[PDB]
């Protein structure tokens, strides 16, 4: 603090409506954990299954292009 | 976070090229099948 400028630095800071903030920060923790879990699920489902399923079977058709039966 | 979209756009372009080639092969096979069936029907008809 000094007469022209005032600045206070804090490692962890939030509006202290109560003497504790764990009950408020737990909501953010739940949101972050849920977003991470859903993002992992979405990435896995969108990529791993789908791309492998598309790449599963393509050569049995390419090998028979010139067939006349 | 800025490279995943490059990966997906490249994958989409490759898929488009794949379906183009597969469509060409499919059209060739369809024409061959129609010709073979018509020839078989005509040959069966003539033998009687």
């Amino acid at each position: 603090v000094q007469p022209h400028v005032v600045t206070v630095l804090a490692d962890t800071a939030i509006r202290a409506d109560n003497l504790d903030e764990a009950a408020i920060l737990e909501a953010r923790k739940n949101a972050e954990q849920l977003l991470a879990n859903q993002k992992s699920d979405l990435d896995s489902a969108a990529a791993l299954a789908a791309l492998a399923e598309t790449a599963a079977q393509l050569e049995t058709i390419r090998k028979i292009k010139n067939r006349a039966q | 976070q800025s490279a995943r979209m490059v990966a997906m756009k490249a994958a989409t372009d490759n898929a488009g090229q794949l379906i183009k080639d597969l469509q060409l092969i499919y059209n060739k096979l369809r024409q061959a099948a129609i010709t073979q069936e018509i020839s078989e029907i005509v040959g069966g008809a003539a033998a009687v």
